[PDB]
RNA sequence: GAGGGACAAGUGGCGUUCAGCCACCCGAGAUUGAGCAAUAACAGGUCUGUGAUGCCCUUAGAUGUCCGGGGCUGCACGCGCGCUACACUGACUGGCUCAGCGUGUGCCUACCCUACGCCGGCAGGCGCGGGUAACCCGUUGAACCCCAUUCGUGAUGGGGAUCGGGGAUUGCAAUUAUUCCCCAUGAACGAGGAAUUCCCAGUAAGUGCGGGUCAUAAGCUUGCGUUGAUUAAGUCCCUGCCCU
């Protein structure tokens, strides 16, 4: 059960019934340059380092 | 008449707990004997931990300050800051 | 000896002030400044309606009373000489010796 | 914020159509040129027309 | 030419031991200042709130609930007492344990709703580090307030106890209690 | 430094029970003694205010009760007292715990004998100075 | 050789007359050490605790304030001192040192030389404040 | 050197000024203030027994500050907040009897001079007294 | 001899203007009524009625 | 008083040549708050605004106007806007220290604003003075805040509702309404269930002052100041509206 870290490359847009999360394709620092898309609620910019708790996730909403 | 309220929250800390108005003999003796063992001489810790009121706690702290055992660091309105040297 | 120009409209105030200074420069009198008094304002708040329907919506009427003072020390003959001036009715003239 | 009125853009297009050699890239000169060549009562409208004239100059001189 | 300091402090060698909270805590030399009561005009821009010092943020979140709504002199006085209480409790510098409390006093991911207009599931998604700092300061000041509610202990005393029990992994503070309350739901809806 | 004095609970005027927090705030527990009158009686009795209620001489307690039962011998002019001129005697005096309820019952009894509307609204479950009773005064 | 620089807080104005001398800060006849809040006896000392002591010993400044609030007067004194040093280093000392000390003051804080365009808004005729409204009533 | 009451901290100044007024006995207190007098419009009486000397010292400081005040002027100088219970508060003034009392007492002890266009102002004797008391308070602070 | 404030004399003069103007548009509704102009002069108080039909 | 000054201008990216967004700097300001506000509807409210008015009733034992009382306040109850608290970030006492709008007289029909001295504890009285006003109240010495003491988790000294006695002031008249001051009696109230109101920066909230009716007179309202947050700067899920 690893705990990974991830800094933001690009920000796609805000998502939700309220528009409260944000689909963020973040990037992987501890591994090679792989690409997953995460939901990060709250304010976020390009370059925000973020603690991940599971790396086998999924882009949630279309 | 009748009593009406929209909440039910009973069971507080201790049942209208008594507290020492004036210092006793053995209690104040225990205060003076184990008070150098503490690190922060604050009136709230001295009051709640050792079954003292705030008035008698501040009175004993000023008495020991006049004795000169505990050095005052920065006294203020509600945060009395006392510390034992070494 | 001072003269107070108490005015309702600031444009006619400045016009009669420019006319008075233009008529007072050529004479051998030490003309003092037209001292700018602070503008008086009588604010009145009104219900907007005879019967109380709707939101608490209030009229806010104002005025802007302006006032200027000049100091022209002179004898009363020179004061009565300066006094005869045709003026716009938005300005009132008072003298004080 | 700069989603200015059709009459503002129309006045700026009339200025850039009639007088082109009188204008440049400096706002502080183009404003005085527009006040020599036109009559605008409102100073905010002066600044807005002259700013869009400078934007039209930066667009035309580039492409 | 002297070094910047709160009281009789130094404000040096106080470092964030990890990443994901860097450049949002203003502990460093480029954002040091004497008092928290500064020219706080940090609400116009969206992201200028991050340049605020966290001691000023703790004062601003401490002043709450109507009867204590305002009074920056009072809450800067409370934090000034609280740093001194933390220092007299076994050294262990108050700015350093405040940074440690912001690191380990709350969320890492939180539960919220997604679309589809269906079952209310409250799925746990990741939370921004800015909002982590915000909710950490909120949990710390709320725990200090309702721990010092109706006792002889002061606001500075219970705030110092809250910061010490939040920096040390002892799970005796309200910030760690609501931290657990969030990550149990996060493990449930993971 | 007053280690221990054997005094916790006193008996004043057959009904009142003195407290233990302060002397000036345990005389407050007597019905008929409020906020300022206790400090006035303390300043007339010349007792140190830092001392408790259970640290005080019984002769000085008798002196305090003497000042209670007759304040007008020494000082404390007529305005500070509770029972002012309308007595049917004109007696400027301070009420007792047993005496105050008796004087109130005499007030209400003569209001019932006059059948004044103030006494009538007190005889009913109403308010004398409660000018609005739509929402105010329920149950 | 005397420069008068002014204030400009929200409703607080500090006239600071600065002149070459031996070291003085006069706040309405009351010196630097007597700051009216005890908590803010580090924020007004920032031209002293950060810039130096020979600058203080070189320039005498007297400050008279007709402000409106306590915090407003403290920041008015702070801004008046931090602008009075800049204006005296315009009028008498060279720009090669003026620009350096001004860059030090600006990189510490913008409000040491830039005034704050913040005034309170007008109370609206519908609500109790400037943005808020009163409570509605539905069913 | 140069010592002024503006230069000296006040809560060290007035706390010794009450004692140096008790040393000289510069107080008159006829009957009602011998008995009891409360605050402005308040509940309780002031605690520490030298409060008349404290009022006289604050009167002396304020007449050093503003020359020309009087009874109602110093009453509004003191002032206060009047909590009315359920009904919200306002600004209540002080009392006039203590104001005229302290003014008459310090005039009889030669510390208040009447202004022919105004009211109280400083005497040179009271000026020397307050300046030397500020000097010895500042000396006790720097010692 | 008698005097009032500047804050009240102007509103009294304005009430005089409205009183005279609206009473003349009451009673002079026959001819064409446009408005009035009043010049404040301490020698002769001049009131000028601007009318469409001056007959 | 006039004029200047800010226009998204300058740079880089995002965008079709675009229209325009984002970060920085110079700058006081990268834009504050109000007024006015269309075409056209509601069969919204006002005849209790009038010497604005159509129709119906009355006009002498009046549905006209006065005079003397009572009444709108009246209570087993439910609802709304608000104020005070449920305390120790606090209550009490003393000291210290800062404002901004604006109001005020012999009125185009009845009238103030208040300094100074003395008396009284206070509410107040007496004599005298200034102001038709940047002049006099007034360098509006405000509250909050700051410093020191007391209180010490107790429905306690928080809360002051109810209630008795007395003393002052307006008014011709205050008791089943004035108002203010002193003493005393000292309740519920332990942070409020279902639901619901307002709010994006000098903003909410704490806190005092000024005008309106006023003689007595604010817990309402309109404006002004002091301290001054948290968190968004996004969306069509709830609600309402608009367009196609
Ligand atoms: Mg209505
Ligand atoms: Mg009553
Ligand atoms: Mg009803
Ligand atoms: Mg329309
Ligand atoms: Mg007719
Ligand atoms: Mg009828
Ligand atoms: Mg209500
Ligand atoms: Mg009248
Ligand atoms: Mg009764
Ligand atoms: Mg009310
Ligand atoms: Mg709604």
């Amino acid at each position: 059960q690893p705990i990974k870290l991830a800094r933001v490359t690009k920000v796609l847009g805000r998502t939700g019934s309220q528009g409260q999360c944000t689909q963020v394709r973040v990037e992987f620092m501890d591994d090679t340059s792989r690409s997953i898309i995460r939901n990060v609620k709250g304010p976020v910019r390009e370059g925000d380092v973020l603690t991940l708790l599971e790396s086998e996730r999924e882009a949630r909403r279309l | 008449g009748k009593a009406k309220k929209k909440k039910w929250s009973k069971g507080k800390v201790r049942d209208k707990l008594n507290n020492l108005v004036l210092f006793d003999k053995a209690t104040y003796d225990k205060l003076c004997k184990e008070v150098p063992n503490y690190k922060l001489i604050t009136p709230a810790v001295v009051s709640e931990r050792l079954k003292i009121r705030g008035s008698l706690a501040r009175a004993a702290l000023q008495e020991l300050l006049s004795k000169g055992l505990i050095k005052l660091v920065s006294k203020h309105r509600a945060q009395v800051i006392y510390t034992r040297n070494t | 000896i001072r003269i107070t120009l108490t005015s309702r409209n600031v444009k006619s105030l400045e016009k009669v002030c420019a006319d008075l200074i233009r008529g007072a420069k050529e004479k051998n009198l030490k003309v003092k400044g037209p001292v700018r008094m602070p503008t008086k304002t009588l604010r009145i708040t009104t219900r907007k309606t005879p019967c109380g329907e709707g939101s608490k919506t209030w009229d806010r009427f104002q005025m802007r009373i302006h006032k200027r003072l000049i100091d022209l020390h002179s004898p009363s003959e020179i004061v009565k000489q300066i006094t005869s001036i045709s003026i716009e009715p938005g300005v009132e003239v008072e003298v004080t010796i | 914020g700069r989603v200015r009125t059709k009459t503002v853009k129309k006045a700026a297009r009339v200025i850039i159509e009639k007088y082109y050699t009188r204008l440049g890239n400096d706002f502080h000169t183009n404003k005085r040129v527009c006040e020599e060549i036109a009559i605008i009562p409102s100073k905010k409208l002066r600044n807005k027309i002259a700013g869009y004239v400078t934007h039209l100059m930066k667009r035309i001189q580039r492409g | 030419p002297d070094i910047k300091l709160f009281g009789k402090w130094s404000t040096d060698d106080v470092q964030i031991n990890d990443i994901s909270l860097q450049d949002y805590i203003a502990v460093k030399e480029k954002y040091a200042k004497y008092l928290p009561h500064s020219a706080g005009r940090y609400a116009a821009k969206r992201f200028r709130k991050a340049q605020c010092p966290i001691v000023e943020r703790l004062t601003n979140s401490m002043m709450m609930h109507g009867r204590n709504n305002g009074k920056k002199l009072m809450t800067v006085r409370i934090v000034k007492h609280a740093f001194e209480i933390i220092h007299l409790l076994t050294g262990e510098n108050p700015l350093q344990v405040l940074v440690n409390a912001i690191i380990n006093s709350g969320p890492r991911e939180d539960s919220t709703r997604i679309g589809r207009a269906g079952t209310v599931r409250r799925q746990a998604v990741d939370v921004s580090p800015l909002r982590r700092v915000n909710q950490a300061i909120w949990l710390l000041c709320t725990g200090a307030r309702e721990a010092a509610f109706r006792n002889i202990k002061t606001i500075a005393e219970c705030l110092a106890d809250e910061l010490i029990n939040a920096a040390k992994g002892s799970s005796n503070s309200y910030a760690i209690k609501k931290k657990d309350e969030l990550e149990r739901v996060a493990k449930s809806n993971r | 430094v007053i280690p221990e004095k054997f005094q916790h609970i006193l008996r004043v005027l057959n009904t009142n029970i003195d407290g233990r927090r302060k002397i000036a705030f345990a005389i407050t527990a007597i019905k008929g003694v409020g906020r300022r009158y206790a400090h006035v009686v303390l300043r007339k009795a010349d007792i140190d205010l830092t001392k408790r209620a259970g640290e005080l001489t019984e002769d000085e307690v008798e002196r305090v009760i003497t000042i209670m039962q007759n304040p007008r011998q020494y000082k404390i002019p007529d305005w500070f007292l509770n029972r002012q001129k309308d007595v049917k005697d004109g007696k400027y005096s301070q009420v007792l715990a047993n005496g105050l309820d008796n004087k109130l019952r005499e007030d209400l009894e003569r209001l019932k004998k006059i059948r004044a509307h103030r006494g009538l609204r007190h005889f009913w479950g109403l308010r004398v100075r409660g000018q609005h009773t739509k929402t105010t005064g329920r149950r | 050789q005397s420069v008068q620089v002014f204030g400009r807080k929200k409703t607080a104005t500090a006239v600071a007359h600065c002149k070459r001398g031996n070291g003085l800060i006069k706040v309405n006849g009351r010196p630097l050490e007597m700051i009216e809040p005890r908590t803010l006896q580090y924020k007004l000392l920032e031209p002293v605790l950060l810039l130096g002591k020979e600058r203080f010993a070189g320039v005498d400044i007297r400050v008279r304030v007709k402000g409106g609030g306590h915090v407003a007067q403290i920041y008015a004194i702070r801004q008046s001192i931090s602008k009075a040093l800049v204006a005296y280093y315009q009028k008498y000392v060279d720009e090669a040192s003026k620009k350096e000390i001004k860059d030090i003051l600006i990189q510490y804080d913008r409000t040491l030389l830039v005034a704050d365009p913040r005034r309170c808004e007008s109370k609206k005729f519908g609500g109790p404040g400037a943005r808020a409204r009163y409570q509605k009533s539905y069913r | 050197p140069g010592v002024t009451v503006k230069d000296v901290n006040q809560q060290e100044f007035v706390r010794a000024l009450a004692a140096f007024l008790k040393k000289s006995g510069k107080l008159k207190v006829p009957e009602w203030v011998d008995t009891v007098k409360l605050a402005k419009h308040k509940e309780l009486a002031p605690y520490d027994e030298n409060w008349f000397y404290t009022r006289a010292a604050s009167t002396a400081r304020h007449l050093y500050l503003r020359g020309g005040a009087g009874v109602g002027s110093m009453t509004k100088i003191y002032g206060g907040r009047q909590r009315n219970g359920v009904m919200p508060s306002h600004f209540s003034r002080g009392s006039k009897s203590v104001a005229r009392r302290v003014l008459q007492a310090l005039e009889g002890l030669k510390m208040v001079e009447k202004d022919q266009d105004g009211g109280r102002k400083l005497t040179p004797q009271g000026q020397r007294d307050l300046d030397r008391i500020a000097g010895q308070v500042a000396a006790a602070n720097k010692k | 001899a008698v005097q009032i404030s500047k804050k009240r004399k102007f509103v009294a003069d304005g009430i005089f203007k409205a009183e005279l103007n609206e009473f003349l548009t009451r009673e002079l509704a026959e001819d064409g009524y446009s408005g009035v102009e009043v010049r404040v002069t301490p020698t002769r108080t001049e009131i000028i009625i601007l009318a469409t039909r001056t007959q």
